[PDB]
């Protein structure tokens, strides 16, 4: 539903969520900048790479303002982000599709629509499968009636979805995870009138998001091995980070 | 060294 009794963490997360129009304008302006266009590639490719990069910039900016995360040192933050970057980006795309859903197309962060036929005829089988599976996930989330509260809560959960042994500040992160799960469970139990464990189902959705993220990493890696990615690409730097 | 570290150390 809406919210008479929403967990404090979820409310604070709602207040920590950036404005869509501002981010859109910022990324657009960041794309408007001149660039050394490669003659052996469609410029749209580089523009989309830069787009994803800027999206991740905004995501990082969102992370920096988050509770618990801002109480962490640089190392832990870098580890977490290097662990959940693709997941955060993918989930961002997915929820962007959920919030503004036209089944015949996908909506980019810039605001431009891309029909599924275009993807089906112009993209490779891998990216096609990625978009299709992501759209299936979008359909599932729409079926579960996902709201903004559960969205930001799930983002926060994703941000700290990592084994504790790779982090220096153990107890704090543990508290963050437990509090996050407790918040999600509380909200879902207090607001979902339908049947089924919405909490567990959302966790499954998170698993699917993770696998999808793995596939995305695989795609970016394929582009990387073919020297198709622009130099100093942020996502490639995140991909080349030491895995935890 | 890394753009990520620069981002995390950037002014807020
Ligand atoms: C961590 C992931 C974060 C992603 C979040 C943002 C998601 C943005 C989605 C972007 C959708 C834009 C699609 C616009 C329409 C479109 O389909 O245009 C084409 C597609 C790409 O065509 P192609 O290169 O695949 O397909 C190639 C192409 O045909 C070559 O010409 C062939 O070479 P060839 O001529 O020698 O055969 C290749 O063959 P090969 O296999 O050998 O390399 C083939 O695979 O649009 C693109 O340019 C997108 C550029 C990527 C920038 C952003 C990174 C996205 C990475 C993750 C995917 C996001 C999907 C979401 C699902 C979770």
């Amino acid at each position: 539903s809406g919210g008479p009794n929403v967990p404090e963490l979820i409310l604070q997360l709602l207040q920590l969520e950036p404005d869509e129009d501002q981010v859109r304008a910022r990324i657009l302006g960041s794309l408007q900048e001149p660039t050394k266009s490669r003659p052996d590639q469609p410029a749209a490719f580089g523009l989309l790479c830069r787009m994803a990069d800027q999206t991740f910039i905004s995501i990082v900016d969102w992370a920096r303002r988050c509770m618990v995360f801002k109480e962490l040192e640089v190392a832990d933050q870098m580890t977490l982000l290097q662990n959940c970057w693709s997941e955060l980006l993918v989930f961002d795309h997915i929820y962007r599709q959920v919030q503004h859903g036209k089944e015949g197309s996908i909506l980019l962060v810039t605001g431009q629509e891309v029909e599924l036929t275009t993807v089906a005829t112009q993209a490779g089988s891998l990216l096609h499968s990625l978009v299709l599976r992501a759209q299936e996930l979008v359909l599932q989330l729409l079926a579960l009636q996902l709201d903004r509260q559960e969205f930001v809560c799930l983002k926060f959960i994703i941000l700290f979805s990592l084994d504790l042994k790779f982090l220096n500040n153990h107890i704090l992160v543990k508290d963050a995870q437990e509090k996050a799960n407790a918040a999600l469970l509380d909200y879902t139990l207090c607001h979902y009138p339908h049947s089924g464990d919405k909490f567990q189902q959302l966790l499954l959705c998170l698993v699917e998001v993770r696998a999808l993220s793995m596939q995305a990493k695989e795609y970016l890696y394929h582009k990387h091995l073919g020297n198709e990615m622009p130099r100093n690409n942020l996502l490639i730097e995140m991909l080349q980070a030491k895995q935890t | 060294p890394s753009l990520l570290k620069k981002l995390l150390l950037a002014p807020a």
